[PDB]
């Protein structure tokens, strides 16, 4: 109610001018798409919780924590790169030197952590 | 009289006696050879000497009270003291089979020998000196809830 | 078959970065192209092997030079250590005399045998009767070995390989209680010998898992 | 389970020393109009 | 009641350091076992139960205080558990004698200032820890 | 233990339990030996499996 | 020989070392044969028998039944109290009505 | 060698990363919100 | 089951208000006498 409530007064030209909203309709298709289908659908049910940050984050002093973080992070992008290039060199080295190591269920490299594959 | 003391060459021959008596603790293990055990402790009393003997001279060449001026100094004669103390009560009828792992781990601290002229971080040091009511009274605080939480955990888990 | 096809890439990719080093030979008649020869070298070369095929990880390495923010960024953390490198000639000073404490105390105290009934090795030998999780009725036989432990303190490599797990604080909890129920020199445990040499553990922790390794970050704000 | 890692811990472990090393620098301003970095400087100064 | 400023200040403070060495020493054993030692230490919890009983009593003549508030309550505490046990988790409720060593943070002037600056810091960190329960919260109902 | 003419034992675990049950024996043993020859009787066993 | 089996069942030994006690008594009743008396005790700031017997028995097959059956139904509570635990060992030790 | 080395350089750039992000917000964290700030002239130019 | 797991706010409260005092503690020297020695450092050369 509330989407169609809001479009019919601030017209969908101006309606994606806000962030929030536009993400927010997008909720709104995906819950009454599963619903439609309960009587694959992981999907749409998960964005239900989201719901939660789209209103709940309005207290001013946690968001501007948030965007200052965020836009910092952004502002530093290559200082990130030299972890990336430090995970892919050394799993790189891994994988001739650990990786033919056979997996036992008692050992520490086993099914789940091994040098077997890259990821 | 204190020419040599002061001298630059003075400076490195005591920065090699550190050396290899760190080498002569550093060198002990488990299974270690018996050859190896009598080098460590007959270099434990040679090394001893030296230090001894660069004891005896420094003080017999600028003034006791100049000494304790030195916060090091008064630190300095105290290892040298229990060094001595630590061959003549080996070799006495004293066992004490704990009491060697305890004498070897004191001789160690001269190790500072060589950190005392860094000039880069002294200055650290002199600033965690005139700070400790405040870093005492942090460290207590700290036990003090330690202590409150282990009394608190022996009532519900006890 | 994965393997011959990204070796057949290989083929083609290093035809391109040895025909376009030529150009740049051709046309400049420092260390971070003579990179470029090496990393290249290893390709031709190849084509003990293993050692080769292990050093051929320097290709995303030398796409340092090919952009203005990664060379600023890589050129930060030399700069970097050089400033935070008078911290850690202390605190390698500080767990080397650690270290040498700790063999004095524990050298080949951590012995243990397969199972907790022989203190020695000389009785720690043949086969017994393992019992499964303490069930009386399911018995099963398994040889005794006199083991050690494998993080102790016999010499000084092994002292500061087993304190640098600790100042990690991974499995020190392990080792603190392997310590304290160190008896003698070449003899088994006993549950809780000696709890007082856990101020070994808890003053190292303080100096140098907490003091040393804050004073470093708080070193790094400033 | 990684992308709880990250921004649970990784990312919140950011946020609370950054906070809290604000509050440290705070102090670090306003303790210079009260004397103990003078002070301290001068014991210091003529220690030597 | 008049010479409550200094004299046997020390006395009272050194009371309940006494107290915190007791609570020490007192070793709990399973299942109701119990020793020689922890048999005298009831009896020492009389003792200073008195004591902090009769100053309690002695300081009415305080009361809005935070710190007099704690020492109020542990003491009334304090006789409720007593009183409760002997005319008999019961022994679950002595538990509130932990609270008496975190007394000596008040009894130093010097010390009691460290502790008031950390509690005033974790104003900047609420909004952090806001945060973090929010997140606590859309991953548990994710998982 | 030795008080009452005894012997002590300790049992930290199960490995433990087969053997130290046994050792009591030997105690009680003692004056059997300090007899002599007047010790050496043959006696039999109820029937059992062999 | 004339057994009495006085097991500690206080609280302290409650958990692995109750766990290894029952299995020791059992174990030690295995050591006995139709010449000898036994019979099994316990106490907690009070001593009584585990089972139904309150004398020594013959320490047969099926006797022993019965007594392992009771020790490995104990439960450890209490205070110990060895005062009382060796005065109700030594006092079935002089019964002399019965056999043994 | 590999894991020792692994975790000192991991710990190394995580903490270059963390200082880094916090280096470019100083002037957020010590905001000192009291006097004054661009947070401030948002509220004028929501006004206006 | 049971309100046995309610007990477990001891060690939530354990950990948080203390990794939150150690943090008040060790971070609190690092920043409030490192920096002293830096500035230190910063007018010794000045002096001298
Ligand atoms: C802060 C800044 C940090 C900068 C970045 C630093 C690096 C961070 C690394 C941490 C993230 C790790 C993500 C990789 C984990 C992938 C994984 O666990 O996949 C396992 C599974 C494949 O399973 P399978 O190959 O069948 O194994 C069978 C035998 N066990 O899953 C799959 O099916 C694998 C396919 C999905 C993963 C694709 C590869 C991603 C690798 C790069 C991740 C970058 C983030
Ligand atoms: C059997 O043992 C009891 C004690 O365990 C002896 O004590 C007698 O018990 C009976 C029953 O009450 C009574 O005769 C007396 O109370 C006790 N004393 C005497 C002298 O009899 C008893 O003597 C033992 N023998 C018999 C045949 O009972
Ligand atoms: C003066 C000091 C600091 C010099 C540096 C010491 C190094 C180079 C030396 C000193 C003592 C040496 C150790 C002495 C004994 C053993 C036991 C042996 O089975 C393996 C090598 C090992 C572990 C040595 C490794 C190298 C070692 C640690
Ligand atoms: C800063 C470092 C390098 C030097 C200061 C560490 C000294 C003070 C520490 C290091 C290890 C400690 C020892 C660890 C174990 C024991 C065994 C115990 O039964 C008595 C105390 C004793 C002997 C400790 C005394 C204090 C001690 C020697
Ligand atoms: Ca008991």
């Amino acid at each position: 109610v509330e989407m169609v409530l809001k479009v019919i007064a601030f017209k969908p030209k101006g309606y994606f001018s806000d962030a929030w909203n536009t993400f927010d309709s997008l909720i709104v298709i995906g819950s009454i798409i599963d619903v439609a289908l309960s009587e694959s659908i992981t999907f749409f049910r998960l964005f239900r919780v989201m719901r939660l940050v789209k209103l709940l984050s309005r207290g001013e002093g946690i968001r501007t924590l948030l965007w200052t973080f965020i836009k910092s992070f952004q502002a530093l992008p290559y200082v990130a790169l030299l972890i990336a290039m430090l995970f892919f060199i050394y799993a790189v080295i891994g994988m001739q030197m650990f990786g033919k190591v056979a997996m036992r269920d008692n050992n520490q490299i086993n099914r789940n952590n091994n040098f077997q594959t890259f990821p | 009289c204190r020419a040599a003391v002061k001298s630059v060459t003075f400076y490195w021959l005591v920065i090699v006696l550190v050396f290899l008596n760190t080498l002569t603790i550093s060198s002990e293990h488990y299974n270690q050879p018996d050859w190896l055990t009598q080098i460590q402790d007959i270099a434990n009393k040679v090394l001893l000497a030296l230090f001894t003997c660069e004891m005896l001279v420094k003080m017999y060449s600028l003034g006791l009270q100049a000494y304790f001026v030195s916060l090091f100094n008064r630190f300095d004669c105290f290892v040298v003291c229990g060094g001595i103390t630590e061959t003549i009560l080996v070799e006495l009828e004293i066992m004490s089979p704990l009491g060697i792992s305890v004498f070897r781990c004191v001789r160690l601290l001269r190790i500072f020998k060589v950190t005392r002229h860094w000039t880069s971080l002294s200055n650290l040091v002199a600033s965690l000196l005139n700070s400790m009511k405040s870093i005492a009274s942090l460290l207590l605080l700290l036990f003090l809830f330690i202590i409150i939480f282990s009394l608190l955990g022996m009532q519900l888990f006890g | 078959f994965r393997n011959t096809i990204l070796g057949y890439f290989d083929y083609a990719f290093t035809a391109i970065f040895t025909v376009e080093i030529l150009l740049k030979m051709t046309t400049f008649g420092n260390y971070f192209n003579l990179l470029d020869m090496l990393v290249v070298g290893v390709s031709l070369v190849s084509f003990v092997v293993k050692i080769l095929r292990v050093l051929r990880v320097l290709r995303p390495l030398r796409a340092i030079n090919r952009a203005k923010g990664l060379k600023h960024v890589v050129q930060c953390v030399f700069v970097a250590i050089r400033t935070i490198g008078n911290i850690m000639i202390v605190t390698t000073l500080l767990q080397f005399m650690f270290a040498c404490i700790g063999v004095q105390l524990f050298k080949g105290k951590f012995y243990r045998c397969t199972d907790e009934a022989k203190s020695n090795p000389e009785e720690c030998r043949g086969l017994f009767i393992l019992y499964k999780d303490g069930d009386v009725d399911s018995p099963v036989v398994r040889e005794r070995i006199w083991q050690n432990s494998d993080f102790n303190f016999d010499n000084v490599l092994s002292a500061m390989m087993a304190l640098f797990t600790v100042s990690t604080f991974e499995g020190w909890p392990a080792l603190l209680y392997k310590a304290i129920d160190s008896n003698g020199e070449n003899i088994g445990p006993i549950y809780n010998h000696r709890v007082e040499i856990s101020i070994f553990f808890i003053i190292y922790i303080i100096i140098v898992a907490f003091f040393m390794m804050n004073i470093f970050v708080g070193f790094v704000i400033v | 389970f990684v992308s709880l890692v990250i921004f649970g811990s990784f990312f919140v472990l950011n946020l609370v020393l950054g906070v809290l090393s604000g509050e440290f620098s705070k102090e670090r301003e306003k303790a210079k109009a009260r004397g103990d970095f003078q002070k301290l400087r001068e014991k210091q100064q003529l220690e030597e | 009641s008049i010479v409550e400023w200094k004299p046997f200040d020390i006395f009272i403070l050194l009371a309940i350091f006494a107290n915190c060495v007791a609570l020490a020493i007192y070793i709990p054993f399973p299942e109701d076992d119990s020793n020689s030692t922890n048999h005298n230490l009831e009896k020492v919890e009389y003792a200073f139960l008195i004591i902090f009983t009769v100053e309690t009593f002695l300081k009415i003549i305080y009361v809005r205080n935070g710190w007099n508030l704690l020492d109020f309550v542990i003491v009334i505490v304090g006789l409720f558990s007593v009183i409760l046990e002997q005319l008999t988790d019961v022994k679950a409720l002595r538990a509130f004698r932990v609270l008496r060593p975190l007394r000596l943070v008040s009894g130093v002037p010097s010390l009691q200032v460290v502790l008031n600056s950390i509690i005033k810091a974790m104003v900047p960190l609420l909004h952090i820890a806001l945060l973090v329960l929010f997140v606590i919260i859309i991953y548990a109902i994710i998982g | 233990a030795c008080e009452n003419k005894g012997y002590y034992y300790e049992i930290p675990s199960i490995g433990a339990i087969r053997i130290n049950t046994q050792e009591y024996l030997d105690v009680l043993g003692r004056p059997m030996v300090l007899a002599g020859d007047k010790a050496k009787q043959v006696q039999w066993t109820n029937v059992y499996l062999d | 020989k004339d057994m009495l089996i006085l097991v500690d069942v206080s609280g302290s030994v409650s958990g692995l070392t109750l766990k290894l006690i029952r299995t020791s008594v059992s174990e030690m009743l295995e050591t006995l044969s139709d010449d000898d008396f036994v019979n099994v005790a316990s106490f907690n700031s009070n001593a009584q028998d585990v089972s139904c017997f309150q004398h020594l028995v013959q320490a047969n097959v099926r006797n022993k039944k019965v007594l392992k059956d009771a020790v490995n139904n104990i439960t450890a509570k209490g205070i110990t109290d060895y005062k009382k635990g060796f005065s109700f060992a030594f006092e079935q030790l002089l019964n002399y009505n019965v056999s043994r | 060698v590999y894991f020792i080395s692994f975790y000192m350089l991991c710990a190394f750039l995580i903490i270059n990363l963390f200082v880094a992000v916090i280096m470019d917000n100083f002037d957020y964290l010590t905001r000192d919100w009291s006097i004054l700030g661009p947070h401030h002239l948002d509220e004028f130019k929501r006004i206006w | 089951s049971s309100s046995g797991m309610i007990v477990c706010i001891y060690f939530i409260i354990l950990f948080i208000c203390g990794n939150y005092i150690l943090l008040n503690v060790f971070l609190a020297i690092a920043v409030d006498n490192l920096a002293d020695a830096e500035s230190l450092n910063t007018a010794q050369k000045e002096e001298a």
